[PDB]
RNA sequence: UUAG
């Protein structure tokens, strides 16, 4: 995966096919001939390619358009439409960003969350970029829900979640450069001990 | 109302347990909200790039 | 109500005049009123089919 | 036109492809393998032609 | 929040 093919992987998306997601909002091209459902992938994939580079901070429409080559960048409402769909699905513009567009003062609509875990607060942080009126309730005195961290001084032990389980396509992949997060890698090594307390032997394991 | 038309939904589901392909994850809880804050919106504020 | 969600429709159109492919034509107009009557349905009384 | 050739044509629909509302309705089948949307393509050609 |  490198380039606009690895953007795709990256996205969980396949990088030349269009998904059922994908023809349900373009069934207009999707029906149509092959053609332009290639200059339809190529827009998908450069646009989560642009994203992924920097996710650091909000790709708007304009953005995408400046940073695209003719004749890509030509046929505009296409663009403005995939752009949306991304932006609206949370395949771009989703997670911890700085806002170039600020969001309106007058919110439509109000939704009220029950837990703020990771997927409370990742949809909250959504319906706010749409201009939503979303508040979150909470049982507990924490937001993470089953992400407990256990901190004493500057010890840490994570009681909930602990293992990122790969960064090939994981859209924690993107919350990482976003975030303070210092991942490490897990040294495979591990020996076994018997109840007795002897190791037990290579061959056997 | 008794013979009026009810389009719209009003609860929605979201967090670990609801995502098929990546279930039992932080990942997983992750996409499951970016899901539905999508159809929410979707739903609520009117899809325009389906035009 | 100002901040409220409005997601549905309530003034279609039909007949001859709203048929791009057979206007100025009876079964124009028949078609067109098959296209609405479709639509309103969908819109109102939910489309099962598309799950 | 003539079988379920005709009932599509009779129904201004093409026999051999999916239509964009058909795409919008069934987004399953059309982003899906071709032998699917073949099953598909028959059942309404034919579906058509009992109604027709 | 006498939800807007
Ligand atoms: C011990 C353990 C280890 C794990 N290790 C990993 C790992 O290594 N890698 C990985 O990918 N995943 C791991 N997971 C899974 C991951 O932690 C969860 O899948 C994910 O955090 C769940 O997100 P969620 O928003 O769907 O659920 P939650 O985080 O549980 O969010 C639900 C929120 O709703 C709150 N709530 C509950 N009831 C109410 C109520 N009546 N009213 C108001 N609020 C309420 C809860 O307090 C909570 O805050 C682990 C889980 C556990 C339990
Ligand atoms: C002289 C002529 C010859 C034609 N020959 C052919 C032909 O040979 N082959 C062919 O395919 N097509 C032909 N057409 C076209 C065809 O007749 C029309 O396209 C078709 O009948 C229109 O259907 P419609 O429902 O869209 O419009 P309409 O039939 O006009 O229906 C609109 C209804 O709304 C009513 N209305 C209007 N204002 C109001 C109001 N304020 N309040 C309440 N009701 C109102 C009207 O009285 C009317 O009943 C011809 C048309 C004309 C005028």
């Amino acid at each position: 995966p490198s380039g606009v093919e690895g953007a795709a992987f990256q996205s969980r998306l396949p990088h030349d096919r269009m998904t059922s997601q994908e023809a349900a909002c373009f069934p207009d091209i999707i029906s149509g001939p092959q053609q332009t459902q290639k200059v339809f992938l190529f827009i998908r994939n450069r646009t989560l390619q642009l994203w992924l580079d920097n996710p650091k901070i909000q790709l708007t429409f304009e953005a995408t358009l400046q940073q695209l080559e003719a004749p890509y960048n030509s046929d505009t409402v296409l663009v403005h439409r995939v752009h949306s769909y991304l932006e609206r699905h949370g395949l771009i513009n989703f997670g911890i960003y700085k806002r170039i567009k600020p969001l309106p003062t007058k919110k439509t609509g109000k939704v009220i969350i029950i837990g703020s875990g990771v997927s409370g607060l990742a949809a909250a942080r959504q319906l706010q970029s749409f201009g939503m009126d979303v508040t979150l309730l909470e049982a507990r005195d924490r937001v993470g829900g089953r992400v407990a961290t256990f901190r004493k001084g500057n010890y840490v032990a994570d009681l909930g979640a602990m293992v990122v389980t790969g960064l090939g396509g994981n859209p924690m992949a993107v919350v990482s450069k976003q975030v303070n997060m210092e991942l490490a890698k897990i040294k495979q090594k591990c020996p076994l001990y018997e109840a007795n307390g002897q190791a037990v032997p290579k061959e056997k394991d | 109302i008794p013979g009026a038309p009810q389009p719209i939904p009003r609860l929605f589901f979201a967090g670990e347990h609801t995502i098929r392909n990546y279930p039992a994850t932080v990942h997983g809880a992750l996409l499951s909200g970016l899901r539905e804050a999508g159809r929410i919106a979707d739903q609520f504020l009117g899809a325009m790039y389906t035009l």
